[PDB]
């Protein structure tokens, strides 16, 4: 019955190995997603700042013309 | 000892290994989520401020 | 109590001749002078050292039960100053022999360890198994029932590297994931009569490594066997040469001892010595003296003056 | 009262009855007291941590037990709620261990049950360490006051040769601020008391008539004062020595004697004042220390039970109060109860259950 | 005690009087010493002043005469 | 165990002794008073006398 | 088996031996004395011959 | 007569000692002589060189006034 105990514990160890490799994989996946979302927010910020840029530029041109 | 004790020893060998594995993986995922948010925030703030500086200097130049 | 006076070289030869003749009783000419003071201490020391070295080798030779008959040639008794060099060559043998035995023991130890490895490669670990019931129990005391104990046995074990005998051997080997238990059982196995030093490996690479070392150790054993056979050949030749030389050396020492028992002249590097001998012997001695001085290259007349003291 | 702390695999719920109810296996046929521990559900991460915890808790347990003894002995010296003949065991939260064990629980007040074993063991360890240092400080203060007080009591104690004169001599015995007189004190053997009363007159020149008196008496000797010319001090003392009297040169000093009496009373007052609160504090801290002893060893037994049997963590743990001369039967019954269920692998080393001695 | 006390009180009184009186006399004699010294040196000053004045008129006369 | 006369004489002696010491000190004090008198007079009279002489000598040089 | 004459003859022989060594040793000493004599002399004669030579040569160079 | 033979050998050794010390004394004398002769030789070398110098000088004066 020794060979069965040997096999059984090796099976437990294998699952453990799978478990940690996959947890690390999820970590990696989440980190990439994090980067994707972060950049999305950055781009949102960019559009906002570009719009304010456009707003200021036209406002100044108009105002400056008057004076 | 009989095969019943062998199997008990085995059960124990499995059981502790599985518990350790379960705890470590849980620890790993919780920290992973923490690292997700930490790295995300750092990156965002890092580049947002640079964008701001770009914008502000140009605005000043505009006026 | 007649006094004879002659050169130290002629004296060397004469002492040789008179000692083998055996009919001269010498008197000590300097009762207040020690061996350091006689100035024969360098010669005696040399004699004592080579004597001890030869005895050392002889003892090892005797331990090996060698036949060396030690049949003769001893009567020739020459004493050249080159004996010092002879001594060194014999000194080299001693050093060589000691080195070989030291190395042989070292190689022997390595052989046994590799022999264990042969058995260790499934895998059969090595224990003395005097009280394994207790080893097992101590292992469970520190943690009971946690890991499988694998048993293996050695078929027809050979001479124990320590005990020096052949006993059956079997071993329980446990793989642990935790460091605390590895350290625990390390301490246990150190306390227990067991050799559980290498890590178990299932990978083929370790099996190939074990095969490699199992071949190498076989080659080293063959070398050991060769160096031991050479040593035995060397010991037999030395046994004959040494037994004969050994006696010759003892005579050398005897001569130097006698030569210390004299008075050293100031006028010429000559010694004067007194002997008590009857006329019969004195005539024989005069003839012996001519023979002795003739063996010495200087043929010093070596006058012996009769005295009525 | 000594207790045995023992834990069984607890695989069946029948174990409680097996342990407690069924005479064949119940401790001393269900005559001995056996109560369950209420232990929160804690987890052991790894085996390696389990072992570390095992060793660390054994060390900490011995540490705390020693502290408990130290504080109990301190209070024993104090003689407040504990003595050498009675009240040797400390109370837990002001009640006996028997009461405490009746209502035993792991105390979230000392360490949260949501803490890992490392953190819990550390919090308790820190607690006891702090308690020991607090004791070291208070005990030092008390021992200091106790010795200094006794030393002052002793100073004014003893025979007339060495006893302080503070309680003996009065201001009304001396002629103070005299122009030309000095006062000498002479301790005269009882056998020469009347002799001194007369003899002292002729020990020096220029002695004032009828100035002598008796200042105090003792069983072996009497203490008398004499006033005489300053220059005669040397002669009187010499002749007094010749007549086998011991003469002390004591200059009355109202300020020094009062200062000494005030210091004696002040230290006595301060010692009692500190004592009251001292012992109240210590009594409280020692109870807390005892409870900690109980908690930490219940954890010890917890983790050992886990190490001994594995998972899940439902074990049959009983606190046993042995009956007199029952230890043989107790061993017999517990041996048969658990030995047949586990293995020959497991006294001081190998026992079928978890077992720790509670010294109370 | 009362006999020795009265005696030492009487001896103290007399001794104290003896030394206080001598101390007072010392102070008095020193002041007297100063007044007499002062009177003499003042007389000496007056006489030297008269000589001085005599000399100055004579000095002026001689100078006038040359 | 002593009569009134024996101690009475000793008390008389003690008192007279103290009076005698005070008397001797008083005599020493008056002798010193005379010494301090002469010391102070000499020091003062010579110091002032010197100041007078220097004064007039200077005055003498101016006049002549 | 020797007479007074024979022992005396062997003594005379030993003395002749000593005289022989006396002569060889003396000859060895005089030979080295001769070597040092010649070595020092050659060194000296060449050293001073050259010193005066170089002086004269320098003056000759000045002439030419 | 051994004591006489020994004394006669002592006398022989004494003579040997004298003969060598005397040889060392001669060595010293010979060295001083070597130095004295050396100086005599130097004076003669100088003489030869001086004669050659003067001969060369006279030849040079003739040759130099010529041509």
């Amino acid at each position: 019955s020794q060979s069965q105990g040997i096999q059984q514990l090796l099976q437990a160890e294998k699952r453990a190995a799978e478990k940690v490799a996959d947890a690390r994989k999820r970590k990696a996946r989440r980190l990439k997603q994090a980067k994707e979302e972060a950049q999305m927010e950055v781009e949102q910020y960019r559009r906002e700042r570009e719009q304010e840029f456009q707003s200021k530029q036209q406002a100044a041109m108009g105002s400056q013309g008057n004076l | 000892l009989s095969d019943a004790d062998v199997q008990k020893q085995i059960k124990h060998m499995m059981a502790f290994i599985e518990q350790e594995a379960n705890e470590k993986a849980e620890e790993i995922d919780a920290k992973a989520e923490e690292e997700f948010n930490i790295e995300k925030g750092r990156l965002v703030q890092t580049q947002r401020l640079k964008i701001m500086e770009y914008y502000e200097k140009k605005e000043k130049q505009i006026e | 109590l007649a006094q004879l006076f002659l050169q130290s070289e002629a004296a060397y030869c004469c002492v040789s001749e008179l000692e083998e003749l055996g009919k001269v009783q010498f008197r000590d000419l300097n009762p207040d002078v020690n061996v350091f003071q006689r100035k024969f201490v360098n010669e005696v020391r040399r004699c004592e050292e080579m004597d001890r070295k030869l005895r050392f080798v002889e003892k090892e030779i005797r331990k090996a039960n060698i036949p060396i008959m030690d049949t003769g040639e001893n009567p020739e008794v020459p004493f050249p100053r080159d004996m010092i060099d002879l001594e060194a060559n014999f000194e080299k043998i001693e050093n060589e022999l000691k080195e070989i035995n030291t190395n042989q023991e070292a190689l022997k130890r390595n052989f046994l360890e590799l022999t264990e490895l042969k058995f260790i490669l499934f895998v059969a670990g090595v224990i003395n198994r005097e009280r394994i019931p207790t080893f097992e129990r101590m292992l469970w005391r520190v943690c009971r029932g946690n890991v499988f104990l694998r048993q293996a046995e050695i078929e027809n074990p050979l001479e124990d590297p320590v005990t020096g005998d052949y006993v059956h051997k079997s071993v329980f080997i446990i793989f642990f994931q935790g460091d605390q238990l590895k350290n625990r059982v390390k301490k246990i196995c150190e306390g227990f009569r067991a050799s559980l030093y290498p890590c178990p490996e299932t990978p083929q690479e370790r099996k190939e490594m074990a095969s490699g070392v199992n071949t190498r150790i076989d080659d080293l054993q063959m070398v050991l066997n060769q160096t031991e056979d050479h040593r035995q050949r060397v010991l037999q030749a030395a046994a004959k040469n040494i037994r004969v030389w050994f006696i010759k050396v003892r005579k050398m020492k005897a001569i130097y001892h006698t030569l210390n028992l004299c008075n050293i002249d100031v006028t010429q590097k000559c010694l004067i010595a007194e002997v008590w001998c009857p006329v019969t012997d004195l005539d024989s001695i005069q003839f012996a003296l001519r023979r002795g001085t003739e063996h010495s290259g200087s043929t010093v007349p070596s006058i012996l003056n009769r005295m009525q003291t | 009262t000594e207790f045995w702390l023992i834990s069984a695999p607890g695989e069946k719920t029948c174990q409680q009855t097996w342990e407690k109810l069924h005479a064949a296996t119940t401790k001393n046929n269900n005559l001995a007291v056996s109560s369950k521990f209420n232990i929160p559900d804690l987890k052991v991460g790894t085996l390696d941590v389990l072992v570390g915890l095992s060793d660390e808790l054994a060390k900490l347990d011995a540490f705390v037990e020693g502290v408990v003894k130290k504080v109990a002995q301190y209070m024993a010296d104090v003689l407040e709620d504990s003595k050498d003949k009675v009240q040797e065991n400390l109370l837990a939260s002001g009640v006996d261990l028997v009461t405490y064990i009746t209502r035993f629980q792991w105390d979230m007040a000392k360490y949260p049950i949501k803490q890992s074993l490392k953190n819990i063991s550390e919090i308790i360890a820190k607690g006891v360490t702090q308690i020991d240092n607090d004791l070291k400080s208070r005990a030092s203060a008390y021992n200091n006051l106790k010795g200094n007080l006794q030393n002052l009591e002793r100073k004014n104690a003893g025979s007339l040769l060495t006893r302080s004169l503070a309680e003996i001599v009065k201001k009304d015995d001396f002629v103070l601020d005299s122009e030309y007189l000095v006062t000498l004190l002479v301790v005269v053997p009882k056998l020469n008391h009347n002799d001194w009363i007369k003899q002292y007159e002729t020990l020096a020149e220029m002695v004032v008539p009828r100035s002598s008196n008796v200042l105090s008496e003792d069983q072996d000797s009497y203490l008398c004062n004499v006033t005489l010319f300053k220059k005669a001090v040397d002669d009187f003392r010499h002749k007094a020595r010749e007549n086998k009297f011991i003469v002390r040169d004591f200059q009355y000093n109202e300020e020094e004697m009062r200062a000494d009496k005030e210091e004696m009373n002040r230290l006595s007052t301060d010692k009692k004042k500190q004592f009251g609160p001292l012992v109240r504090w210590l009594k409280v801290n020692f109870s807390e220390a005892f409870i900690a002893w109980i908690h930490i060893k219940a954890l010890r037994v917890f983790v050992e039970s886990v190490l001994r049997y594995g998972l899940p963590v439902n074990f049959q743990a009983m606190l046993l109060q042995p009956n007199k001369k029952s230890v043989k039967k107790l061993r017999e019954v517990l041996h048969e109860l658990y030995k047949h269920l586990d293995s020959s692998a497991a006294q001081q080393e190998y026992y079928p259950y978890v077992y720790y001695k509670i010294d109370c």
